[PDB]
């Protein structure tokens, strides 16, 4: 009875008994047909929430899939040594600028 | 991807301070 | 089998390389170039190396209940630090170098003239 | 191809450009001091 | 109704069940029991959370579910569906963050220069 | 086209590192004269 | 004991077999006999090399064995995984390559600036 | 295309700023 999140080449889908609802999260590209809703790109990080009711075989049931996707195309991998070097040399350069301004004044 | 936007983000300062310097140079000279 | 127990699984959606030992026994001693590196971790059969961007190498044996497995050499050459030596890049590099040298030379010339 | 590192390299390049601008300012400032 | 809270600080992924805070809770990952048995340190049930270490995308991505201790686990109504590309010491920032850093750095540089200028005289 | 961006980024990184080193050399050159002047 | 020495230049990948000095030598890539025929692009194994032209990361990569004719492929003492990425005339930067350009640049800049200064003194 | 043109903009702006500051300092003198 759990909602079968189905993965295409670049799309996600949601299936349940009643019309695929929307309570919170991303809306996506709505399709008028029941049990078939695509959010579009997986890169947009789908994070929608789709409550639902029970089916005929499973009456008075509830399948709340809080579908969460984190495939970040904008992530970075910080390098601590590089960050420390950049910070230290920026501090040194700012100190030297202050030295020059003081020497002038 | 961050796209080629941070390069122009840095170039903004080099563009604006150059024309500020032009403004000061024209204010003090000629006119 | 042919005593080739070590294998590599790749093409995963994440970036990493892993070693799978196909020995039907527990406490299978891993190696790296004839040396003790790390004892087997029980309940898991996939020793970990790291990321493919690091360019892992070396031969990895796998000593099970029977004799040692034949080590599996690994080679990776993913370009992380590869630059492009086309026609444009060299011209840009030389032009920037020449302009900077000329500007510094003019500055130090004026410094000499003053002092 | 994984873009998780290319963004880090772009950030490093931006930081290097900022430091280059600061160093140019320092050298100009001190030469001007030598001239004044 | 209240959504789950997934926090990813590095490779460590912590999943918190916000629907049964008062009662003791145990976790199940795809209809099978996970955590709470203290079998390893990679998985571990905290006071009200499930702590997952060395996270992977093929395994450990599925219908996580939390059920109260001493209750029926099968009649579960809330199934988190998680698919995460988790990596060590990685963050998320767009152009706005680096723009903030650049502008603020200009700010401290200018402020410090003016401060030394006014203190020198 | 991500590979092209990678190549351009590393090329710019090395070029600006070289420019920073040149600036450091010039800073030493001017600092010696400034210290010997005052 | 004697590992595969693989040297990659440009967009072409060539790897060696310093394990059989002189003998007829065959190759296999993903359990498919690679080489021979008449070089549908240069893939044919050389005397002790297999040089690839227009190397494709996704299509041409995997387990490479180096065994002679009349021998079962399982008799090799070690397999090899080749997962390489190539591009048009790119080069890497090792530590000894970065430190070469850094030192050369510093020396040439210092020398030229000192020459200009000591010329402009008078 | 974009990065090379932006770096060209960087270089030309740096040179122009240097030249104009050098010209301004004579004028105020
Ligand atoms: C970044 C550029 C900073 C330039 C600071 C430039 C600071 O200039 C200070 C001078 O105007 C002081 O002149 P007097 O000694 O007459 O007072
Ligand atoms: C890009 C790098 C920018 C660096 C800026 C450094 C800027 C360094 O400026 C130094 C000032 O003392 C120059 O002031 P004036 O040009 O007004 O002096 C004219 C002469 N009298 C009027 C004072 C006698
Ligand atoms: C692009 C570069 C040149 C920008 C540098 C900073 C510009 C915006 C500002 C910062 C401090 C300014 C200087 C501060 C003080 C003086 C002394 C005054 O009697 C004439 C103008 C002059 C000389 C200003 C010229 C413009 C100046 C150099
Ligand atoms: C970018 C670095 C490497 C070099 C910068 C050189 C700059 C700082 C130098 C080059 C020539 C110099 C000028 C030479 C002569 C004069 C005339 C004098 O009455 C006022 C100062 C003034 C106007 C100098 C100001 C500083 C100056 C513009």
């Amino acid at each position: 009875f759990k909602i079968p999140i189905e993965e295409l080449e670049d799309r996600v889908f949601v299936n349940c008994n009643t019309s695929i609802t929307w309570v919170e999260g991303t809306v996506g590209t709505l399709l008028s047909d029941i049990t078939r809703l695509d959010l579009g790109k997986r890169i947009l990080d789908p994070r929608g929430i789709y409550r639902c009711n029970g089916t005929d075989i499973y009456k008075d049931k509830e399948s709340t899939v809080q579908v969460h996707y984190r495939m970040c195309q904008s992530c970075v991998e910080l390098d601590p040594a590089t960050v420390a070097g950049i910070i230290v040399t920026d501090v040194i350069a700012t100190l030297l600028l202050a030295l020059g301004v003081f020497c002038f004044a | 991807l961050l796209d080629p936007k941070l390069c122009y983000l840095l170039d903004g300062i080099l563009f604006i301070y150059g024309v500020i310097l032009t403004a000061l140079f024209l204010r003090v000279k000629f006119s | 089998k042919g005593n080739h127990l070590v294998k590599v699984y790749d093409y995963q959606e994440d970036g990493s390389v892993l070693l799978t030992c196909d020995a039907e026994a527990k406490n299978i001693t891993w190696f790296k170039d004839g040396k003790m590196i790390g004892f087997l971790t029980e309940d898991k059969k996939k020793w970990n190396l790291g990321s493919n961007a690091k360019d892992p190498r070396g031969m990895y044996q796998c000593k099970g209940s029977q004799n040692k497995s034949k080590p599996l050499q690994v080679y990776y050459r993913m370009c992380q630090n590869c630059i492009e030596l086309n026609a444009a890049t060299i011209s840009g590099f030389l032009f920037a170098e020449i302009v900077s040298i000329f500007v510094l030379a003019v500055g130090v010339y004026f410094i000499a003239g003053q002092d | 191809v994984h873009t998780e590192k290319v963004n880090m390299m772009s950030l490093t390049v931006l930081g290097l450009r900022m430091l280059f601008a600061k160093t140019v300012a320092v050298n100009f400032l001190l030469t001007a001091k030598l001239f004044f | 109704q209240t959504p789950y809270k997934v926090s990813i600080s590095g490779t460590t992924v912590i999943l918190t069940c916000p629907q049964y805070p008062g009662s003791e809770i145990l976790w199940q990952h795809n209809d099978k029991n996970i955590g709470g048995d203290e079998d390893d340190k990679n998985i571990g049930s905290d006071e009200d959370h499930l702590s997952l270490k060395e996270f992977s995308e093929l395994e450990q991505s599925g219908y996580y579910v939390c059920y109260p201790r001493g209750s029926k686990p099968e009649d579960a109504n809330f199934y988190l569906y998680l698919r995460a590309r988790v990596c060590e010491n990685c963050m998320e920032m767009d152009v706005m963050s680096v723009a903030t850093i650049v502008i603020v750095d200009i700010c401290i540089t200018g402020g410090l220069l003016l401060l030394v200028y006014y203190w020198s005289k | 086209d991500t590979l092209l961006l990678q190549l351009t980024n590393t090329s710019a990184y090395y070029m600006y590192l070289l420019l920073l080193l040149k600036s450091v050399v010039y800073f030493a050159i001017i600092t010696c004269c400034l210290l010997r002047r005052t």
